[PDB]
């Protein structure tokens, strides 16, 4: 998040999101014009999706709800087994390979 | 997606889906860790110009440079399967005996250094690479240019000499 | 009996070695470290010793202008 | 320098178990506070609403430095109680400038002094004391959400501490205990609101809150709902800490418990640094603009405590009898006028709140003072009260009684007259400084359409002030229950007191009796001065008031 | 006033010097030039106001 | 009885401390040095691998983007900047593989 | 499946496999003597079960305050290459800091029971 | 030569009534541009202590034993030396935070560097530490004179972030190499 310190010593996920905030802040803001921080509103918004990821949550619900009762409907002719999905990109497997692609 | 390390993976996602035929296609890097960890110093003997434009290019498009630095990326992968044919049609024996070495020690430089040794003369004498490692203290002799690993698990023969490229035997 | 620090600070060391060696010991101990920083940095370079530089934890990414290459472009794949 | 100093007064406690030694601990505390002024007042050139200090982990602000400097002056006179004997015997004898410097007075004083009292035997209690200034001090110049944790604790450990001081009391022991349990009740409410602050705001820094907090001030997925409700429960905790109704109820127990001369920095320093670190969360987070936000304000808390502590301060005080439960209510009185002057956020009624919280302070001090050198004052003076025979813990609370008070202006009339004035500020009535504090507090809430809270107010004042009266009725219109010592005052027996020069030499032997004993100095010189403070304010006004006229400006400037 | 100046504008110089991603800390030169502006003005305006103390000797 | 005098084991003891001191300098300096060796060789390697990376990446971000405009008609905006967010979910099958 | 999750399964079963075999096959004779408390010989007063005395309560005090400051230095000690001489200081702040503490234990006489 | 750039970092603007020079001036240069005024009021400021410990002793003995006293002093001396330090340090730093009159500071600064500029010099020094450890240094320290009364701090690291625009040294000593030159010639 804010800090700019993550758990593996390199910096926090939501740092970038949070130093373009209060970028737009200190360069839109003052005391001439206090609406323009009016322009930090979606820049905060980022900010917090980062932070919670509701709304990026929301989307892939939709669109896994969406993408799973077409599978249904669609029309199923063979499935690729397990052993044929660990077969793709072998040294001497070329025929799982294409098979995976229905190719 | 995410580069948090997992704690309770058990499925991976895969996507079957292609890279559109606008973006160029480049062949990827076949080689495993330690065939990649053994040439590593020869990748940046001759690539690092690249190595350091697609770092740079990607700082210049902060959040975005994934998608904005893709041609800079098909060129490194270019110059590092250069540099792997090259240590292929020359120095094979030297490559394998070196990263076969490395698979078992624990991929750790200091264990394997005869193998890098006579490998190092072999890339230098047919690619005119060298191994170059910045900052190295002056006041002591290189540590890969060391006869005695401290760390070493097997001592170095006395007649195994490191090489130093220039001077002759 | 006991000798007073202030009174004779000398005294009180030797008493304090003899008799309470753990305590005193500790503190000459904890203060030669103290004097180690102060005095062996010096001497390490007046000898020549070079503090070596630090190792690369992160990239090290180049400054100035990029470079403007040419190679390994996409007509060069076949 | 307050940290150096407390652990080089560590070091040498570290190495005494001798107990002679307090008084001149506690000497040495006062040298101490006094560096850390200078230091301070060397800090107050330049304007700005903050700087972040130690990596934006701490701030300074004019603000800040002004109550750290009240802090360590109001530190520096409590810590008196502590660093000279109660009780002196002067001699017109003994009286020039050159007989002080150059002349040495030799007699019995263990008695006299009261050398070897409880109050002069703990040896680390200034050690604890600074070590609560020090957390007071932090908490005002906190920028983080983990300092303010770690400097409240500070502030509250050192503060169960200095309760649990008198050991061998079992009164001290149980309010000490109350005291702990409660606070970290309080404490676990404050952790609460800063740990749901940072985990809704991925933030530590209140200054990043801050601008969260402003962008959010408009006029769909993200409602900065958590701001306002956990400010709530971090507001919660602190309301306990200052003794807000309704989470008052420890310390007009806790207060009657403690030792007196305790009682008067346990009462008094924690309010003044809450009371400034609340005063700019309450700033900063201020809605400009009415919205959804504005009708959650956490500081509707702050509203709901002081029109409690209005009610419940001056009514549950009608009925108290004992003199400390009567000043912990009075109090709770109040900080509702605080409470409302900090709720109004203007420019007003940060004035009146800057105001009103030091003269109460320097005001209530003036209340213990004249409570501790009451008791000290009746030891040439004997009672036969079978009421006055059963109090318990006499020593640590000399008085503990309203009617312990009755017809002292017929035993010390001047003394008695201080505290008429004292508590006379407390009603509000002029040209007392209480009554100017309490006119501006209702000034600026009548500006600002609080009229419902004014007239609350205005009301309780009457009612409080009734028991204010019976404090004055007791001291004024009754006779005295304690009569002078027969056998002190008997014109047979007396004690000898030599004059020695400067080596060694007699110049004169004098046989001195009970009369010949008077309150030490450092503590009537104290009292007259913040009687004469509190009588004269009319004349001495501008400087003082305008100190909070720059400090306001500056805090709503730019 | 409802605008907050940062009592710490430093924490814009915040963030770990280790593992760092290729393009991850975002450009600050606006910010920087901000500063250095909010700087330029202040010492620009006490070297004024002290010039008017000498004309006034 | 020397062997139990407490002088010469406090000179063997200084001896072996001071020795043993010695070849801990060596040691730790020797190794920051190979740890430098190790860094500059995986500092090579950063380039190629994450450029293949970026193009799994790119990859991945423009099917889902297709297989949105598909399923869900039009794309939904998580974020209201430009940059790439690397997915903390992703749409998956009902079921595994079949095994 | 993980070694450490096996190893915690074995060593429970283990403990298991040698207690059920005592509860099954050990002879089991349980009598009104044989079940007393032992007082080497001869029955006492009940006392285990009130308040007893601790002479060294206070260095259970101090423990738990010197453990919470050891493991504040934990992290320091795997990260040394980092804090380098301006992280060594602070370090040595906090320890000299805590030593006063110490040395008021030592001087106070806190721990030496008599 | 020009370093292209001369306000790298973002620092705070505190209104104050004297130019800044240093927001976080090394420990060095705090002592070396110490006036002698700084001297006799950090020397009255410790003798305050003890001397302020001895008078209560006069009017109002504590009536301790036989050694008390002499150990009483030795903390009130400590404490008045510490505190006059503290004191001695504060009067010329607050100078080089532009919160006192600091012409001739300002004076002896604008040449020091010069110097250092004119000689290739880095302005404030080489630090042994990393250059993020050097951040982390300046943001502990700078304006950190202002909290001595509760917690004290000094600059001890050489590192280059100050809060002034470093171009004024830099203009000075280009024209003080072009007046050079131009002296130079006519030899
Ligand atoms: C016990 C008392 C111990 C006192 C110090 C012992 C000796 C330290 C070494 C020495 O000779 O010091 C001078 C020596 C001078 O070296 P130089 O090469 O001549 O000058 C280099 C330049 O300064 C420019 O330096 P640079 O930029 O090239 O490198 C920066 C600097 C990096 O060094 C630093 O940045 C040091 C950080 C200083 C912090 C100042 C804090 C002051 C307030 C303290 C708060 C107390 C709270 C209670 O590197 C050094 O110079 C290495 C210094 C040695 C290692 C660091 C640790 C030493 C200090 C330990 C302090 C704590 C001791 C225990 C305290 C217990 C308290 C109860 O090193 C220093 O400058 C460090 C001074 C430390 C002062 C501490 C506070 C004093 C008041
Ligand atoms: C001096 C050494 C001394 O007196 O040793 C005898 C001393 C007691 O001897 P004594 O003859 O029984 O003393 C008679 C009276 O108590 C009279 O003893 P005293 O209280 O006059 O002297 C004890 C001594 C203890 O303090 C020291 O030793 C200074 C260090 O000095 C003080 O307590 C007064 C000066 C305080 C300076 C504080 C500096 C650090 C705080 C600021 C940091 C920034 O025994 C000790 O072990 C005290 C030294 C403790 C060293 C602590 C080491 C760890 C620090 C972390
Ligand atoms: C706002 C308003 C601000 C104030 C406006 C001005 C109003 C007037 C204030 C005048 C205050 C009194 C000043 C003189 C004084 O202390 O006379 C007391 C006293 C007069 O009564 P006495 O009965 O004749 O005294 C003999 C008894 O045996 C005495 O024996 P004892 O055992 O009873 O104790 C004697 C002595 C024992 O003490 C000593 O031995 C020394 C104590 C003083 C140390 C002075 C240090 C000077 C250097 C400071 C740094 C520069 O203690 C004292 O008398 C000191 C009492 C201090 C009370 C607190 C005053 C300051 C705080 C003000 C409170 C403000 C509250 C409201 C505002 C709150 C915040 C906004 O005279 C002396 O003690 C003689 C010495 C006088 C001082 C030394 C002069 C020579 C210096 C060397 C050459
Ligand atoms: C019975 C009523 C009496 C009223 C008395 C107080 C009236 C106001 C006094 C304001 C006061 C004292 C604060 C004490 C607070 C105590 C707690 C509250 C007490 C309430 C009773 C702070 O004054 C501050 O007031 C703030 C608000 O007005 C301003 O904002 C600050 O800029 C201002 O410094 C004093 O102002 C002045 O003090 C002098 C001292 O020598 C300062 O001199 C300088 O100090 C160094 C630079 O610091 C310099 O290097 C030094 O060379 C020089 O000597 C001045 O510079 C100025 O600071
Ligand atoms: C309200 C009272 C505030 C204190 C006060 O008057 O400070 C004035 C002054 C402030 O300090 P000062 O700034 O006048 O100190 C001298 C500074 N020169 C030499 C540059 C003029 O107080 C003192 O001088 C004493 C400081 C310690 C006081 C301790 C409590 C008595
Ligand atoms: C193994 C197969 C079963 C063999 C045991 C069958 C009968 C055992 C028996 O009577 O034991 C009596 C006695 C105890 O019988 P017990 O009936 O007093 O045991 C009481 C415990 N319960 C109530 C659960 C039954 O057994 C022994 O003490 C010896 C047991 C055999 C030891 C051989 C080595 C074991 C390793
Ligand atoms: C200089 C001498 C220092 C050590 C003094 C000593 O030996 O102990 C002194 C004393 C114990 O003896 P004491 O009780 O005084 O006996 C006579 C009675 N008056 O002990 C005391 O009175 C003080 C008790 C603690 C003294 C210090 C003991 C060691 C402190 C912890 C370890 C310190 C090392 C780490 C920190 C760095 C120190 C520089
Ligand atoms: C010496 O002359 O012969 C060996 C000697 C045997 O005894 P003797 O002959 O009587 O010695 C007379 C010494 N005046 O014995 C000796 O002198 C040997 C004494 C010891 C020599 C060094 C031992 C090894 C080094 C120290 C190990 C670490 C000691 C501390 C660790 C343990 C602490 C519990
Ligand atoms: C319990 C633990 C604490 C107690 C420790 C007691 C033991 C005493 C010894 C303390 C530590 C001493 C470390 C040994 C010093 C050392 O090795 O110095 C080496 C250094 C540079 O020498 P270097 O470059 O390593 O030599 C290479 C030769 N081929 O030399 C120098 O730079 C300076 C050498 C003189 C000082």
């Amino acid at each position: 998040m804010a800090s700019g310190y993550g758990l593996n010593g390199g910096p926090s996920r939501c740092f970038p999101f949070w130093q373009e905030l209060l970028a737009c802040y200190v360069t839109n803001s003052s005391e001439d014009n206090p609406d323009g921080k009016n322009k930090c509103i979606p820049v905060m918004e980022d900010y917090y999706e980062c932070l919670h990821h509701r709304k990026e949550a929301a989307r892939v619900r939709a669109l896994q709800a969406a993408y799973r009762e077409a599978e249904a409907k669609k029309l199923q002719e063979n499935p690729p087994t397990a052993g044929q999905i660990r077969n793709l990109g072998l040294l001497n497997k070329e025929e799982d390979t294409k098979k995976v692609h229905c190719a | 997606m995410a580069t948090r390390k997992p704690a309770f993976n058990q499925h991976v996602l895969l996507d079957t889906t292609p890279l559109p035929d606008s973006i160029p296609k480049v062949k990827e890097i076949g080689a495993s860790s330690a065939p990649l960890l053994s040439a590593s110093f020869f990748i940046g003997a001759r690539c690092k110009d690249y190595n350091d434009d697609y770092m740079q290019c990607k700082n210049e498009n902060p959040g975005r440079g994934e998608f904005e630095c893709l041609k800079e990326g098909r060129r490194v992968t270019r110059c590092a399967r250069s540099v792997l044919k090259d240590i292929n049609t020359h120095c094979l024996e030297q490559f394998r005996a070196h990263w076969q070495c490395l698979d078992n020690n624990n991929q750790q430089l200091w264990q394997c250094r005869p193998a890098e040794w006579k490998l190092n003369k072999c890339v230098y004498e047919n690619l005119k690479l060298e191994k170059v490692i910045p900052d190295q203290p002056k006041n002591s002799t290189p540590v890969h240019l060391r006869q005695r690993q401290i760390f070493a698990h097997h001592a170095i023969p006395p007649w195994e000499r490191p090489f130093i490229p220039g001077q002759p035997e | 009996t006991t000798p007073r620090f202030w009174s004779t600070p000398l005294k009180y060391c030797r008493w304090a070695a003899r008799e309470r060696p753990a305590l005193f010991f500790s503190v000459v101990i904890g203060a030669l470290g103290p004097v180690t920083l102060a005095t062996v940095p010096p001497l390490r370079r007046l000898i020549g010793d070079v503090d070596a530089a630090p190792i690369p934890l992160t990239y090290p990414i180049p400054p100035g202008p990029r470079k403007q290459l040419k190679g390994y472009d996409d007509d060069t794949e076949d | 320098m307050i940290m150096i100093s407390i652990l080089s007064l560590l070091l040498s406690t570290s190495v005494t178990l001798r107990r002679d030694m307090s008084i001149l601990f506690n000497r040495i505390s006062i040298i101490a506070l006094a560096y850390c002024i200078l230091h301070d007042t060397m800090s107050l050139s330049f304007i700005s609403k903050g700087i972040g200090l130690h990596g934006g982990l701490l701030h300074i602000t004019n603000l800040t430095q002004i109550f750290h400097i009240f802090i360590f002056i109001i530190s520096i006179l409590i810590l008196q109680l502590t660093s000279f004997y109660p009780r002196k015997v002067w001699i017109p004898e003994y009286s020039s400038l050159k007989d002080i410097f150059f002349n040495k007075i030799l007699y019995y004083r263990t008695k006299i002094i009261n050398k070897m009292g409880e109050h002069m035997k703990i040896i680390e209690y200034p050690l604890i004391l600074l070590f609560v200034i020090s957390g007071a001090v932090f908490l005002i110049s906190t920028n983080d959400l983990v300092s303010i944790f770690l400097s409240i604790e500070l502030q509250s450990y050192g503060l169960y501490l200095l309760s649990t001081i008198y050991r061998n009391s079992e009164l001290s022991t149980t309010g000490g205990l109350i005291y702990f349990l409660l606070g970290g009740l309080s404490s676990c409410f404050i952790l609460l609101g800063t740990s749901l602050l940072y985990v809704n705001s991925g933030t530590t820094s209140l200054d990043g809150l801050y601008i969260l907090n402003s962008i959010s001030d408009v006029n769909s997925w993200y409602k900065p709902y958590y701001l306002n409700f956990s400010l709530l429960i971090f507001s919660i905790g602190f309301l306990f800490k200052v003794s807000a109704a309704p989470f008052h109820f420890w310390s007009p127990d806790v207060y009657d418990a403690i030792p007196t001369i305790v009682t008067t920095f346990v009462a008094i320093i924690a309010k003044i640094s809450i009371f400034i670190f609340l005063l700019e969360l309450v700033y900063y987070t201020n809605s400009n603009a009415n919205s959804y936000l504005s009708e959650f304000s956490w500081t509707y808390a702050l509203l709901i405590s002081s029109l409690l502590s209005l009610i419940i301060g001056t009514v549950v005080g009608l009925t108290q009898f004992r003199i400390k439960r009567l000043l912990a209510y009075s109090t709770i009185s109040h900080v509702g006028f605080i409470l409302l002057a900090l709720s109004v956020s203007s420019i007003e009624s940060t004035q009146a709140f800057i105001f009103y919280l030091i003269q109460y302070s320097i005001s209530n001090l003036n209340a213990f003072f004249i409570l501790i050198t009451i008791g000290f004052s009746l030891y040439g003076y004997v009672t036969n009260n079978k009421e006055y025979k059963s109090l318990l813990d006499k020593n640590n609370s000399p008085i503990q009684l309203i009617s312990q008070l009755k017809g002292y202006f017929y035993i010390n009339p001047l003394l008695s007259l201080s505290l008429a004035i004292t508590i006379f500020s407390f009603v509000g009535v002029p040209p007392l400084v209480g009554f100017f504090a309490k006119q501006m507090v209702l000034s600026a809430a009548l500006d600002n359409g609080y009229i419902f809270l004014s007239l609350i107010a205005i009301i309780t004042s009457v009612i409080g002030a009734v028991y204010y009266l019976n404090v004055i009725k007791e001291i004024f219109f009754y006779s005295p229950e304690h009569e002078v010592n027969p056998v002190l005052n008997e014109s047979d027996s007396n004690f000898s007191l030599r004059i020695l020069n400067e080596k060694n030499v007699l110049i004169r032997s004098v046989l001195l009796k009970g009369r010949n004993i008077f309150i030490s100095s450092p503590f009537s010189i104290t009292i007259s001065i913040i009687t004469n403070v509190i009588l004269l304010f009319i004349f001495m006004n501008k400087e003082w008031l305008s100190m909070g006229t720059i400090l306001v400006q500056i805090l709503f400037s730019a | 006033s409802r605008h907050i100046e940062l009592k710490y504008p430093e924490v814009f110089s915040h963030g770990s010097p280790f593992n760092v991603p290729a393009g991850f800390y975002p450009n600050l030169d606006h910010v920087i030039e901000h500063y250095r502006k909010q700087h330029l003005e202040e010492e620009e305006r006490k070297a004024k106001k002290l010039a008017a103390a000498a004309a006034a000797a | 009885r020397g062997l139990f005098r407490p002088r010469p084991l406090l000179a063997g003891a200084a001896v072996l401390m001071l020795y043993g001191w010695y070849k801990l300098v060596k040691g730790i300096r020797e190794q920051n040095e190979l740890a430098r060796e190790k860094m500059w060789a995986r500092i090579h390697l950063i380039p190629l691998l994450q450029a293949e990376e970026d193009r799994d990446h790119v990859r991945r971000y423009l099917a889902d983007q297709a297989r949105e405009k598909g399923l869900l008609g039009e794309n939904i905006k998580v974020y209201n900047s430009d940059r790439y967010v690397r997915p903390t979910f992703a749409v998956t099958p009902s079921k595994p593989a079949q095994e | 499946m993980s070694a450490m999750s096996i190893y915690i399964i074995f060593v429970s079963i283990i403990a298991i496999l040698f207690l059920a075999i005592d509860l099954i096959f050990a002879p089991h004779n349980p009598y009104k003597e044989k079940l007393s408390a032992f007082e080497c010989g001869f029955h006492s007063f009940s006392q285990s079960r009130s308040p007893f005395n601790i002479s060294f309560f206070i260095y259970g005090l101090v423990f738990l305050l010197l453990d919470l400051e050891i493991l504040l230095l934990y992290p320091f000690a795997v990260s040394e290459y980092v804090n380098s001489a301006y992280g060594l200081a602070a370090a040595l702040i906090f320890i000299g800091i805590i030593t006063i503490g110490f040395v008021y234990e030592l001087g106070h006489d806190a721990l030496k029971v008599h | 030569n020009t370093p292209t750039q001369t306000y790298q970092f973002p620092s705070k603007t505190v209104k104050t009534d004297y130019p800044l020079i240093d927001n976080d001036p090394h420990f060095t240069r705090v002592i070396r541009y110490a006036r002698p005024s700084d001297y006799a009021h950090g020397l009255a400021a410790a003798a305050a202590g003890p001397a302020a410990l001895w008078l209560m002793e006069r009017i109002s003995p504590s009536q301790v034993g036989r050694g008390g006293f002499a150990k009483a002093m030795r903390l009130a001396g400590f404490i008045g030396l510490a505190g006059g330090f503290l004191y001695f340090y504060q009067r010329s730093i607050l100078r080089f935070y532009g919160m006192s009159e600091n012409a001739r500071e300002v004076e002896m600064d604008m040449r020091e560097m010069t110097d250092r500029v004119k000689a290739g010099l880095p302005l404030y020094g080489e630090s042994r530490l990393s250059p993020a450890m050097q951040g982390v240094a300046a943001r502990q320290s700078r304006y950190s004179a202002l909290f001595f009364g509760v917690m004290p701090w000094f600059n001890f690291v050489n590192h280059n972030q100050h809060g002034v625009d470093t171009a004024k040294y830099y203009q000075q000593a280009e024209r003080e190499l072009e007046a050079e030159r131009l002296a130079r010639e006519q030899a």
